[PDB]
């Protein structure tokens, strides 16, 4: 797993984002965090709207803050129509978990 | 009491002249459930031979398979001359005399203690 | 196989004869009162696990 | 080799070693690592130890 | 080719090894039983009329013996 | 006398039962790199 | 609340001491300090408790459509652990 | 439960595992199956 995390991250900063977007949907390994990680700068939108609900419920080790923060893509950018009307809820949400795990 | 002397009279014929009173009634009920075992037996296999009446051959394959598996004797003079064969090529250890009757090696042998307790 | 293993590791009943786990040391030790609440009780996932192992 | 009248006996006699246990130890400890059959069957038919 | 002896392994243990001496002993184990499987459900067979077919109906009265029962049909 | 009857014609067990084997789910990328390779 | 160390304290044992001891000796133990020698007695007893209350459950149920032990009680009881017993009645 | 000079025989003993070839040797139910053929219908 070792090769498996280093080439991963090799390939992140290469610029070959396409590829690990790909890498998301194949038979088996399915990781919804590495797609969140590796589609929003692609024209990719429909995978990050399914892959959500695994996320929020695995719960990983205290990692709410990150998936408040890719919350904010799919509200920002959304293709057909989007309130816009929580932003400041999300922005409030992470800043005071980012500084509680600051004190941590 | 006719199964009491009979009883003594086999144990008689094998060299044996002093007993107990209760060995007897113990052959007794072995014979008992013996047959009562193999009896039940040959009526399952009578049921499964969607037949009325009880067959002689039902017996037959039944103190066969009781004799299969609810007995125990060794093979005899043949599968252990072929093990004496397979380990007829294993040579012999010399004899190193320094003070006589040496001992396996040290983690083969019923000197050891628990990893968990400690001092 | 299974009669083989279970001579060398150890494992847990679940609702009499039934081996599941033939892994780690989930089991506690009986000897300790921490234990003996422990079993009177049977994020949050990840702690549960450490109680075990 | 037949016609030289000295390498035919050659073949047809074995090379004795007297050596100690543990120099045959050692040697027993090398032929069973991998790729020692062939040198084993020189062992085998043309040295006796 | 597939499932010679360690995916079996992996069926019920997956941090397990085998001596290379074991394996063989295991195989014959299975040859065993499969001989003796064979020769007693051809004796089943035989009782039937004299002879009828091998049959899996029978081969589950068969398996009384084993205590094992299989999620076959029946 | 066990090492011997590994090398004393042992390949058919060794280099044809092995080939064409499935991957062990430890290196999930293998199969990656030969379907981008054929695509 | 109270750890198991005196908890085997509380236990009253049927069983004597020179019973499950002994069978250690048959074995090869010792048998000379007192604590090991409970849970042997306890597991006899729950042993022979469960037969007995097995045995009590089909006593009660015998022709209701003073308690006396027969081998109706007992053939059945000892059926599901794999105890097979069968005692003519004559001769 | 009877007497009498003969031994009784039950004959239905544990029919251990072995055919006769050659009426003095045994093979415990395999491992001689290719080679008995090979040696038959050739030598004889």
């Amino acid at each position: 797993q070792l090769w498996e995390d280093h080439w991963i991250r090799c390939s992140k900063e290469l610029n070959q984002w396409e590829a690990l977007t790909e890498y998301g949907q194949s038979k088996g390994h399915i990781n919804p965090y590495l797609v969140l990680e590796c589609a929003w700068r692609v024209s990719n939108w429909t995978a990050m709207k399914e892959a959500l609900v695994q996320v929020e419920v695995s719960c990983p080790k205290e990692m709410a803050w990150k998936v408040n923060m890719y919350r904010g893509y799919l509200a920002i950018c959304h293709p057909e129509e989007q309130q816009l009307s929580f932003i400041e809820r999300l922005v409030e949400m992470a800043s005071s978990l980012a500084i509680r795990e600051w004190r941590r | 009491p006719k199964d009491a002397q009979m009883m003594a009279q086999i144990l008689k014929d094998m060299g044996i002249t002093e007993y107990e009173p209760r060995v007897i009634n113990q052959m007794l009920e072995f014979a008992f459930r013996y047959v009562t075992t193999i009896l039940d037996d040959a009526k399952i296999y009578s049921s499964h031979a969607k037949k009325a009446t009880v067959d002689a051959d039902d017996v037959r394959l039944a103190i066969q398979c009781r004799a299969d598996q609810s007995f125990t004797s060794p093979p005899p003079r043949d599968f252990l001359l072929d093990i004496a064969r397979q380990r007829n090529q294993t040579p012999l250890p010399l004899i190193k005399p320094y003070s006589g009757p040496r001992l396996p090696p040290d983690r083969y042998c019923l000197t050891a203690p628990n990893y968990r307790l400690k001092s | 196989l299974t009669s083989v293993v279970s001579r060398r590791k150890a494992y847990r009943l679940r609702d009499g004869h039934f081996k599941y786990a033939f892994g780690s040391n989930v089991t506690p030790q009986p000897y300790l009162k921490n234990s003996v609440v422990a079993y009177n009780n049977l994020d949050d996932a990840e702690q549960q696990a450490a109680l075990l192992l | 080799i037949l016609s030289n009248f000295k390498l035919r006996a050659f073949l047809d006699n074995k090379y004795v070693v007297r050596l100690q246990e543990d120099s045959y130890n050692y040697l027993i400890r090398y032929l069973q690592s991998d790729n020692n059959t062939a040198l084993c069957k020189v062992l085998t038919l043309h040295i006796h130890l | 080719t597939k499932k010679k002896l360690q995916d079996l392994v992996r069926e019920v243990d997956p941090n397990e090894q085998l001596d290379e001496d074991v394996e063989e002993m295991l195989l014959q184990i299975a040859d065993d039983f499969i001989e003796s499987v064979v020769t007693a459900a051809c004796q089943l067979a035989r009782h039937r009329k004299s002879s009828t077919l091998e049959v899996k109906d029978v081969q589950l009265h068969l398996e009384r013996q084993w205590n094992m029962w299989i999620p076959g049909f029946g | 006398k066990r090492c011997f009857k590994r090398y004393s014609r042992s390949s058919l067990n060794r280099q044809q039962d092995l080939s064409h084997c499935p991957p062990p789910p430890q290196l999930r990328l293998l199969d990656f790199l030969q379907k981008r390779k054929e695509r | 609340l109270v750890d198991f160390l005196m908890q085997l304290e509380d236990y009253t044992p049927t069983i004597p001491d020179a019973v499950t001891g002994y069978y250690l000796n048959r074995a090869g133990f010792e048998a000379s300090d007192p604590r090991i020698i409970r849970l042997i007695s306890l597991a006899a007893q729950k042993f022979i408790s469960d037969i007995a209350n097995d045995a009590l459950q089909h006593c009660k149920m015998k022709g209701t459509a003073k308690y006396t032990l027969t081998m109706e009680d007992l053939t059945p009881a000892l059926s599901e652990y794999g105890i097979n017993v069968k005692k003519p009645h004559y001769f | 439960c009877h007497y009498s000079g003969h031994h009784p025989q039950p004959a239905s003993f544990c029919t251990f595992g072995s055919r006769q070839i050659g009426r003095g040797y045994y093979v415990f139910d395999s491992r001689w199956n290719r080679l008995r053929c090979a040696l038959n219908l050739m030598v004889e």
